[PDB]
Order: C-alpha cells, then sequence, then structure tokens
C-alpha cells in the first residue's frame, strides 16, 4: 500500500 | 503495532452483504487516509482489493467498497458470493516506518446454523500449586463460525503476559473449539482478587471471571 | 497473467542465514524502486519488515535486509532465530495506483530442539458443577515439533468417547500449545477413581491423572  | 481492531468473524448467506470496520486506536490522527483492504485466501496470499480509504483498484467488483469515519473503516462486501469467503485485513500507515494492520476479518458463506462460544474457566489445580506452579485456562467451544477473540483480565486491567490462544480447531460436531491459557506465579494468582477471559464472536462477548481460593 | 515469482519454502539453521528471492518483470519489481517485504506467522496478521528496496522499521530484528538484484529482489535473514519461521511475502508497485504480491515463502528454520509437553490436566470448576455440566480440560503445551497424540482413561479402561481435542498451534515460542477436553456430567465425573489424560510425544508418554480432591 505509503506511497505512489 | 497491533493497534487496528476489527471483528474475529464476520459472515452471511449466499446474497447477504456483510460489514468490516478497521477501528483503529488513536491511530494516525489530523485526518489520516491511507487506510487499505486486502483479502487473503486459503494459502494464496493478499491481494489488495480497496485503497485511499474508498478507491478500488482495477479488477475488483464494486462488490465491494471502502470507508472511514473518525476511527471506524469500513468495507462492504455488497452481495456476497461464495469466493468472498476468506481473511480481510485493514492497513493505516501512520508514517514511513509504520504500517500497521488489522488484526484480520473471517468471512464466512455460513453453511450450518450460527453458535456463540461455550466459555469455560479454569482456576489452578492445588496439585498445581503444589508444583509451585499457576495456570489458568478458557476452553472456547461449540462456536460457529471458526474465529474467536480471547481477552484477559487481571481485576480487569489487560493481561497480555503468559496468554496463549490456540488457533481454532475443528471438532466431530463440525463446531470450533480454542483454548487461551494464562501461566504465572501463586503470588501473582493469589494477590488479584479475580481473573477475567473474555471471548468475543460475531458481537456476542462472554467474560468469565474466577476468583483465587486456597487450603493448598 | 501475473504475480511476483517466489519459491514457495527456504531452509536455514539456527544462526546462518537465507535469502529469500522475490522475482519480478520490467513493468514491476525493477522499474520502481518499491519493493516490499511481509513475515506472517501461521495464520497472524502481516509485518512489514521492509519497505523499499532495503529499509527497516524502527523496530525490526537482525539481519532483515533487502538487495534489489536488476528484477530479482533478495530477502536476506541472518542471525536465525526459531522466531522467524513464517510466510514471507514480497510486493511491488505496478503503476496506476496498483501493488502485486509475491507467491510466498515458508521458512523453516532447521535444528531446533525438542520439547516434550507439559500435561496440566484440569478437573471440573465447582461452578461448571453448581450448573450440572462438568468438563475436563487436558492441556498440553510447550511442545516441540507439534505432534502429539491425547488419550483419556476412564480410570484403568480407556474412553474413546466425548473426547474434542484442538491440535496443535505454534506458541510465541516457536513451541506448540494443543488441549483435549471431555464432556462427563458430575454424575459420570462422580462415578470414577480417576480420569487421567494421556499425550504421547516422539514416544515419550507423559500420563496425568486427576482425582476428586482439590481445593479450588
Amino acid at each position: 500500500x505509503x506511497h505512489x | 503495532p497491533s493497534a487496528l481492531t476489527q471483528p474475529p468473524s464476520a459472515s452471511g448467506s449466499l446474497g447477504q452483504s456483510v460489514t468490516i470496520s478497521c477501528t483503529g486506536t488513536s491511530s494516525d490522527v489530523g485526518g489520516y487516509n491511507y487506510v487499505s483492504w486486502y483479502q487473503q485466501h486459503a494459502g494464496k496470499a493478499p491481494k489488495v482489493i480497496i485503497y485511499e480509504v474508498n478507491k478500488r483498484p482495477s479488477g475488483v467488483p464494486d462488490r465491494f467498497s471502502g470507508s472511514k469515519s473518525g476511527n471506524t473503516a469500513s468495507l462492504t462486501v455488497s452481495g456476497l458470493q461464495a469466493e468472498d469467503e476468506a481473511d480481510y485485513y485493514c492497513s493505516s500507515y501512520e508514517g514511513s516506518d509504520n504500517f500497521v494492520f488489522g488484526t484480520g476479518t473471517k468471512v464466512t458463506v455460513l453453511g450450518q446454523p450460527k453458535a456463540n462460544p461455550t466459555v469455560t474457566l479454569f482456576p489452578p489445580s492445588s496439585e498445581e500449586l503444589q508444583a509451585n506452579k499457576a495456570t489458568l485456562v478458557c476452553l472456547i467451544s461449540d462456536f460457529y463460525p471458526g474465529a474467536v477473540t480471547v481477552a484477559w483480565k487481571a481485576d480487569g486491567s489487560p493481561v497480555k503476559a503468559g496468554v496463549e490462544t490456540t488457533k481454532p480447531s475443528k471438532q466431530s460436531n463440525n463446531k470450533y473449539a480454542a483454548s487461551s491459557y494464562l501461566s504465572l506465579t501463586p503470588e501473582q494468582w493469589k494477590s488479584h482478587r479475580s481473573y477475567s477471559c473474555q471471548v468475543t464472536h460475531e458481537g456476542s462477548t462472554v467474560e468469565k471471571t474466577v476468583a483465587p481460593t486456597e487450603c493448598s
């Protein structure tokens, strides 16, 4: 999943 | 840490719609929004099914839905299909080190009738205390579906230490049986008015309490 | 048709290393630098041990390291401690806000000593009695490996009926826990000299036997  | 709480067991019959909530603790608050849903299956591995709170990824059927308010996130399986039976975890990304997961939630397409656990709390036997031992036991039986949650209390103060919770086995009657246990000193046991054992099971919670005696 | 590929099992030995390789394609693993790893213990919640090629969580132990070596991600695990045995997942970003998982690995650690299980037989609690039911729990605990047999004697002759045995679960010390109950009536209970429970481990027998005595 966090960032992107 | 063990910090987002979910229902041990969520279930329904084919066509019914279950909800799963993710009642996270003090959580990741100013405005926290990287809650993410995972669906894990029978020995396969986790497949994200919802992210960024309500955004489902390409492949997911809009049968599934994401949500959140203050402290509880949501997952609705809006028209239960058999294949939906599985584990489900949430995640919240506090800060870069610490991705916090839920505790799981077993979705069950029922099969048999529903069954809340028989809780049965045992005190340290005397002969055990003569060994200079103290172990207490919580017998959980006759439950369906197979996902239980056990907590222990020293006078109604969480007791995390000394606890083992077996994962639920299946009985010959096709209901389940888990067992949790406390291992402590006879000093430990005697210097507390009561110990409890509390088990949640789909909106039933049963709490058995027990006190120290003597004569051994 | 894809997800990250992993080798289904790794074998290591107490203190040596082990390296679990997760392998992707130009699209995902090696394309972006967002490859992570999860430690997931037998039917529990997954822990994110590594997030970005190699960066541990503050609170993640010994040799948990990563090496993105092209399209190959490798999780080096050295300083082998029993407590490691799990199922290990890896992940990669792959555009448009999507993340792929690995097929997992069951990392078994070899050379862990064999424990003969503590047996704790528990007579029916006063109150279970005061209700009219009377179960007896035999708690088998702290054993390794996780295979055991449990028998019950209604003094001398065996009891092969009424028995319900939860077979082994992984304690927080890479050691198993299992129980077995027998549901008597106080009738039955008092109509015998003793009730024994019998636990075979690795060709060792342990028989605990309880008689109506006790304090509480």
